[PDB]
């Protein structure tokens, strides 16, 4: 069978991240020694090993959806794959407020339209769980107590 | 944070408690009352049940 790939983008600090780029516009595989990137089990925390340097890393959720865009003679463009998550080095903490292009900055809050989220829905299903779990339920609209 | 109108805890502003019977291992009756302030955990599980009661 076949797999999407699955594509992030990966921000360094600015000292490293000319380290790293210089490695990869060079193109030997000496750059596979040195930058390494650790994923821990939490599946939101790692690190990233420049020059064999340890950085700590957070994998967030970007605002706005970027799509990879191959292309053979630069006039038609196929769609390769949906990034949506960073690997910045250096939940609520797990989401990026900004996009990452100069005009999209502060997105979330300023560009975004407030659409209702409800996550809430599981919190539902366990109070459904302690209900079906019990014997009796006594339940009340409440005013100020 | 954007300035943006704070809704209240619904147009009621009421929240929700639940008193919850159970038996303990060997022999015991405890009851345990739980509040919920939030509207967004509020609104679907009393619509979860006004729809168990329409199908009782």
């Amino acid at each position: 069978p076949h797999e999407l790939e699955s594509q992030f983008i990966l921000r360094l600090p600015p000292e490293y991240a000319s380290t790293v780029r210089r490695a990869v516009q060079s193109g030997h595989v000496n750059l596979k020694d040195r930058l390494t990137i650790e994923l821990h089990p939490d599946g939101r925390h790692g690190i990233v090993r420049v020059d064999r340097v340890p950085l700590a890393s957070k994998l967030v959720d970007l605002p706005c959806v970027m799509e990879s865009l191959k292309t053979i003679d630069k006039k038609t463009f196929y769609k390769t794959a949906d990034i949506c998550q960073m690997l910045v080095s250096t939940e609520k903490k797990f989401i990026w407020n900004h996009g990452i292009t100069l005009p999209l900055k502060n997105v979330r809050k300023r560009r975004f339209r407030k659409t209702a989220k409800k996550d809430v829905e599981k919190e539902v299903k366990r109070l459904l769980s302690t209900d079906a779990e019990a014997v009796s339920t006594r339940w009340e609209i409440i005013a100020e107590d | 944070t954007a300035s943006v109108t704070s809704l209240n805890s619904s147009a009621t502003g009421r929240c929700l408690k639940i008193y919850r019977t159970f038996r303990d291992e060997e022999g015991k009756e405890y009851v345990r009352c739980e509040t919920v302030r939030k509207p967004a955990v509020i609104d679907a599980y009393v619509r979860i049940r006004t729809t168990k009661d329409e199908e009782f």
